[PDB]
């Protein structure tokens, strides 16, 4: 199977360097023609460099918004491209995806956050949501940068559940999550919620308890 | 530049059904080497871009052939026949024949029958309290259609300051729409009042869905 | 448009 | 004790600064209290050379642009205003463990961009009279660094028999230079009399070309 | 002036021995820890085998991959020590690098190739590269194992002069050079290729003639 | 960590 995953995504301050890497497996990679493709609410999808085939010289591309300050790079051997950027602006950030193919955005990974800010890293508060069948939630407040992950019952609780898509405030998130299991099922059997910040290298869990 | 627009911006479609999506561009597609480099590509919930159709009509590898595109020059159509729940998301095209631009995108709705919310109610947890802070939050899950009005009303009066909604994007699984509502107030004008009111407008009821609180103070 | 791949 | 380190390749501008990154597996910090993290730059054609043992202490000789800082399991290597004499392959190592190395950070000096001088060579009298024929081609002084050689023998595409090499960059001025050796037998050698090199480059469409007739 | 100077590599067969040989000066090295480090494009640099200081007792250790067929040993009062590797196989094969000092690969020399082999040793054929401003070349074709040196009037030419990397096709390595210079300058003046292959004991001098 | 020299014990 064809996999491109981007890595080494995270917060930057304005002015600041970033490098961000993609490392594909499943096709003949020196035959492929790669971009770097970024999204945001405010612009949605944007191409932002390309570099192409080996056939072709690894001829570089870049967005005239990036031009001067964006370099991509890539290493056929080691199936590997990355794009390393410089004085990063406020309007760089987004969601940036690898993309590429014999075809050309023929495959794309998941992607990598690239947020440029100068707030500070802020690891979030958990709360435990106990009701007053029977609905559970979990409240995750205060955090910079996105992303957690929320797992109920570390991931083994997956049936009935609604994670929301996390909201900005004051320069920090809030996301919630809820979980709804039958009338026999809890108190009797614990449920906990589980939220892990990479950015912060914190996970915590928080056992939702009666009340 | 060239811009290509997608229209319409939402797209309501009983499964089963063809939809069809619209991409002009500001100019022509057409290349000086007779080829037209055109694309479609669907962004599903949570995911992220997948090709659907290269150069107006080519089906990349593993596009059901439900999916077809056809057009010329700047106008450009993409039919889906047989919708599927799997097909909801969010269709761009692009073109690629000068510098790359994508279109915003066109986001298919899976009509379905209708579906009342399951209304849930959290007073701010002890934890949360006792760290001089106070949130309440609201469940509304599992409805149909999405739209929606949320109101807080503390001691009977809304509250419109302080609200934090998060919707899901529809869900394959069910097409059904879930919203969290969270409302944040200091610890302080929290105790100051006692009852807490979640209400909710919806298609599906006649009068507000009501889930309310009172503190025991 | 741009000059293409080969 | 795994050493990733990051990136492969790192083009920067003179005057300007490069970041290299390498992260362990596990902590690199010894029960003793140290950490065991070194730096190493290997310029072309010579070994490796120490610049930065323990983190962040220079090894003798070694200019303050050059500076290590990190701890536990994540380190960085910055060096400041960039010289072309910086250019070369950058290795971090760990000796806390059985000693490991990162698989290197190539810096790259950035260049305006250079068209090849191109120069095609016939076989000599010595080979052909050996009964064998190499024609040769030098691609020298460009950047940057992709470059495409296409033989034509008659006019006909050859592709099999090919021998290519590039050198280093060279910090003089920060181009490359690349060789291409076309190996056919005397007989097929003197069977046709067209020979041409054709470099395709960034600095043009055109393809340049340099050839010579054995007529 | 700290020396670390490598010497004893070449070509030997998979299955065979060969001791490498490290010679040092400037230093004091019986205080010196010491390091057998290897280079090659599979792998990059590993770490091979260890000796410590006199003050430690001259303990050793070895790599993983290298242990029970390597041995490393040294001798203070000469300044010099060895490795001794038995049952070599092709992923030996690489440049093998002295290093050293108090503070541990502190130095390290110009290193020493280890080859290993089946392929026969092969004396090189030099051709002179004439034109059909000037530019002049030299070809080295048809030669086993690495290393050749090439020199252009001896070395002393050597502005204008670009030598490419040894490429290996078919257990034969060719390798090229060329040097740029003014009209003026050939064929007025003589400009000649030197070149060396120590394995096949070849030393050869060519002219390039108009 | 590996026993070091004594040096850095
Ligand atoms: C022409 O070149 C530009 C360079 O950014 C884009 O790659 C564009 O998509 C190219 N057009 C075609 C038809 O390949
Ligand atoms: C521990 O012993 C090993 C033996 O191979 C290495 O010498 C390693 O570098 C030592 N670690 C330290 C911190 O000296
Ligand atoms: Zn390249
Ligand atoms: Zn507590
Ligand atoms: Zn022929
Ligand atoms: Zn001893």
């Amino acid at each position: 199977q064809v996999q491109l995953q981007q890595s080494g995504g995270g917060l930057v301050q304005p002015g600041g360097s970033m490098k961000i890497f993609c490392a594909a497996s499943g096709f003949t990679f020196s035959d492929a023609w790669m971009d770097w493709v970024r999204q945001s609410p405010e612009k949605g999808l944007e191409w932002v460099a390309e570099i192409r085939n080996k056939a072709n010289n690894h001829e570089t591309y870049y967005a005239e918004s990036v031009k001067g300050r964006f370099t991509i790079t890539r290493d056929d051997s080691k199936s590997r491209m990355s794009l390393q950027m410089n004085s990063l602006r406020a309007e760089d950030t987004g969601i940036y995806y690898c993309s590429g193919g014999k075809v050309r955005n023929a495959y794309w990974g998941q992607g990598t956050t690239v947020t440029v800010s100068s707030k500070t890293t802020t690891a979030p508060s958990v709360y435990p949501l106990a009701p007053v069948s029977v609905t559970l939630g979990c409240l995750v407040k205060g955090y910079f940068p996105e992303p957690v992950t929320l797992t109920w019952n570390s991931g083994s609780l997956s049936s009935g559940v609604h994670t929301f898509p996390a909201v900005l405030q004051s320069d920090l998130y809030t996301l919630s999550s809820s979980v709804t299991v039958t009338s026999s099922t809890w108190p009797s059997q614990s449920i906990t919620c589980n939220v892990a910040h990479p950015a912060s290298s914190t996970k915590v869990d928080k056992k939702i308890e009666p009340r | 530049d060239i811009q290509l627009t997608q229209t319409p911006l939402s797209l309501p479609v009983s499964l089963g059904d063809q939809a069809s999506i619209s991409c002009r561009s500001s100019q022509s597609l057409v290349h000086s080497n007779g080829n037209t480099y055109l694309h479609w590509y669907l962004q599903k919930p949570g995911q992220s871009p997948k090709l659907l159709i290269y150069k107006v009509s080519n089906r990349f590898s593993g596009v059901p052939d439900r999916f077809s595109g056809s057009g010329s020059g700047t106008d450009f159509t993409l039919k889906i026949s047989s919708v599927e729940a799997e097909d909801l998301g969010v269709y761009f095209c692009s073109q690629s024949t000068h510098v790359p631009t994508f279109g915003g995108g066109t986001k298919l709705e899976i009509k379905r029958a209708d579906a009342a919310p399951t209304v849930s109610i959290f007073p701010p947890s002890s934890e949360q309290l006792t760290s001089g802070g106070a949130s309440v939050v609201c469940f509304l899950n599992n409805f149909y259609p999405k739209d929606i009005n949320v109101k807080w009303k503390i001691d009977g009066s809304e509250r419109q300051n302080g609200v934090l909604n998060s919707w899901t994007d529809q869900d394959s699984k069910d097409s059904t729409y879930s919203m969290s509502s969270t409302l944040t107030l200091t610890k302080d004008e929290y105790e100051r009042h006692n009852s807490y009111t979640c209400e909710a407008t919806h298609k599906t009821s006649t009068s507000p869905i009501v889930k309310s609180f009172n503190r025991e103070c | 448009g741009t000059k293409p791949p080969l």
